């Protein structure tokens, strides 16, 4: 179970943002890391990875994607909010079987 | 002449992998050598005379 | 390999096992793998052969 | 690696549906497949697994005993059986796989999930 915050997040464009995800567990896993990822879902489109073990970035990732965390408490952040970064982000845990999914931050630009 | 009995290449290969152990990891190493002040000096510190 | 008459060791064990030759490779240091993980690990240090 | 699903439609409940996605990109076969589905109900919702060979079915309890996973390598297909379909598992429904297959044995096909299609609409 993952919960995130806030539901809503009204970024003005061009400004910093950032998205929290606590987990009622530890995410730490049997080999020591954290299977945290964070997804955005763009409307019309499905997700998409951006961010994976807490803080790494996928390939063609903008480098304003970032994150931080450990334990149950995790941050997803963007130095800079543009247009193109509207979207639901979702944090999810692969740690513990069944995997799950946050409840997901809609990051609109003001 | 390889592949013949106890024949072998003197080289080996990396394997460094992204999802890996840190011991396993690629690492850049620079080592930095001075030459003590033999010939006179081509480089020094920001210092005033 | 060459030299190894000439380590004295306190004693040796001797791992005894059939795998699968493609799972030879997972018999190594700095290892994952269905064997690596979960049969028989070697921790990451100097061994044998 | 692109997932492509198809097969949602309107069936009333108690009635089932099966879905499918075609896979195109990547060896198929080479990977674990697995369905999440999504509703404002449950946000995202991972349903169930299929391993690279076919063998290791895995459920989540809401759909254990209700939900069939299923998939034919030889179509580069994966496939999802719903059987006693209820009002409540109206979603759109994912295909995903993952792209990294360095450790292709449990639990570690569920660390990523960075593959979806672009999902399907099931009533």
């Amino acid at each position: 179970v993952l919960t995130q915050s806030p539901l809503s997040l009204p970024v003005t464009l061009g400004q910093p943002a950032s998205i929290s995800c606590r987990s009622s567990q530890s995410l730490v896993y049997s080999d020591g890391d954290t299977y945290l990822n964070w997804f955005q879902q763009r409307p019309g489109q499905s997700p998409r990875r951006l961010i994976y073990q807490v803080s790494n970035r996928d390939s063609g990732v903008p480098d304003r994607f970032s994150g931080s965390g450990s334990g149950t408490d995790f941050t997803l952040k963007i130095s800079r909010v543009e247009a193109e970064d509207v979207g639901v982000y979702y944090c999810m845990q692969g740690s513990h079987w069944p995997p799950t999914f946050g409840q997901g931050t809609k990051v609109e630009i003001k | 002449t390889p592949p013949a009995l106890n024949c072998y290449w003197p080289l080996n290969d990396y394997g460094f992998y992204t999802t890996t152990g840190i011991g396993y990891q690629p690492y850049r190493v620079v080592v930095l050598s001075f030459e003590l002040l033999n010939a006179p000096a081509t480089v020094c510190g920001p210092k005033l005379s | 390999a060459t030299k190894l008459n000439d380590l004295c060791f306190s004693n040796v064990y001797a791992d005894s096992f059939v795998v699968k030759g493609d799972d030879v490779r997972q018999i190594a240091p700095g290892q994952t793998g269905v064997i690596a993980d979960y049969n028989y690990k070697l921790p990451d240090d100097f061994m044998g052969c | 690696a692109q997932l492509v699903e198809s097969g949602g439609a309107l069936v009333q409940p108690g009635r089932s549906l099966r879905l499918s996605c075609a896979a195109s990109g990547f060896t198929f076969r080479n990977y674990a497949m697995h369905w999440v589905r999504q509703a404002p109900a449950t946000g995202l919702q991972w349903l169930a697994v299929i391993t690279s060979d076919g063998r290791n079915k895995f459920y989540a309890d809401s759909v254990k005993g209700r939900f069939t996973i299923s998939r034919e390598d030889s179509k580069n297909t994966l496939y999802l059986q719903m059987d006693s379909l209820r009002g409540e598992d109206t979603a759109v429904y994912y295909c995903v796989t993952q792209r990294d297959n360095s450790r292709d044995y449990f639990p570690h096909y569920f660390h990523d999930m960075d593959v979806w299609g672009q999902g399907t609409t099931v009533a």
